[PDB]
């Protein structure tokens, strides 16, 4: 979740 | 015998396939999805070892006739590691160079943001986004400060640009990090499968853009787990409402 279009 | 093979993003690899119906030789080249730029020579089974800058001038028969460019712009398979992120940092991509530039962002506190150098149509990949490849643990373990460029790249795979590789003098090999948010964006990220980078993710448009438009995408960060930097949280709000 601490990334981008997961 | 020459063979087409499309990747899903609009690039291709085009030569005459050996014996063993692979793409290996001294003429094979990718070409990149305007169908015009390419990057032509030597390739093994698919993997480019070293591909020469040219244009894509005319097809005979479905055989595609290229002149090179000057200079000995060579290019070569090189996919990034959990440390490495290029072996050629400072070599732009020279697609992604006639396309965007970086500058100021539009956006308020935003920083450097990514531009469209020319008016081109819906559905045109614009920028790559390559960095280095980490696991999902290590960036959800870690502060948002540390993860301001991380994308993810499937269930495994997270795409980083890490400092200080996020500035332009120490890496400017692909610039799809320095496009910025918005919940109104004008373009997306998409799979792309690319001869230097391997696969990684572009940035693709969802309509026309005129030239100097800024370049946004929806970062797609969690909104009911928001996990989320600060600055995006306060967009939110802002959006919703
Ligand atoms: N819509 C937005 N509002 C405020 N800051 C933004 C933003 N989109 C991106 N950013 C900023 O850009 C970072 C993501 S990287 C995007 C490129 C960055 N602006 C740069 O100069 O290299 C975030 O940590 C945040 O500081």
């Amino acid at each position: 979740s601490k990334s981008k279009d997961r | 015998g020459v063979c087409w093979i499309y990747y899903p993003d609009g690039g291709s690899l085009v030569g005459e396939v050996n014996e063993d119906g692979e793409m290996t030789g001294e003429k094979i080249a990718y070409v990149y999805p305007d169908e015009r730029t390419a990057l032509y020579g030597k390739f093994i089974d698919g993997e480019m070892i070293e591909g020469k800058l040219a244009t894509l001038m005319s097809t005979e028969e479905g055989r595609p006739h290229f002149e090179l460019m000057p200079g000995n712009s060579v290019y070569h398979f090189d996919k990034s590691t959990s440390s490495c992120i290029s072996t050629n940092a400072l070599l732009p991509d020279p697609y992604e160079s006639e396309r965007v530039y970086v500058a100021e962002s539009l956006i308020s506190s935003a920083g450097e943001g990514l531009f469209s150098k020319v008016a081109v149509g819906p559905n045109t990949v614009m920028s790559f986004y390559n960095g280095v490849r980490i696991t999902h643990q290590e960036v959800d373990s870690r502060d948002w400060a540390l993860n301001g460029n991380t994308l993810s790249l499937d269930e495994e795979t997270v795409i980083d640009v890490p400092e200080p590789y996020n500035h332009v003098s120490k890496y400017c090999a692909s610039l799809g990090h320095k496009a910025n948010h918005s919940f109104t964006p004008n373009c997306i990220y998409d799979m792309f499968v690319h001869p230097r980078f391997g696969p990684i993710k572009c940035i693709r448009t969802l309509r026309a853009v005129e030239a100097d438009e800024e370049l946004t995408v929806a970062f797609g960060y969690d909104h009911s787990p928001p996990e989320a930097p600060e600055w995006y949280q306060v967009e939110l709000k802002a959006f919703q409402a």
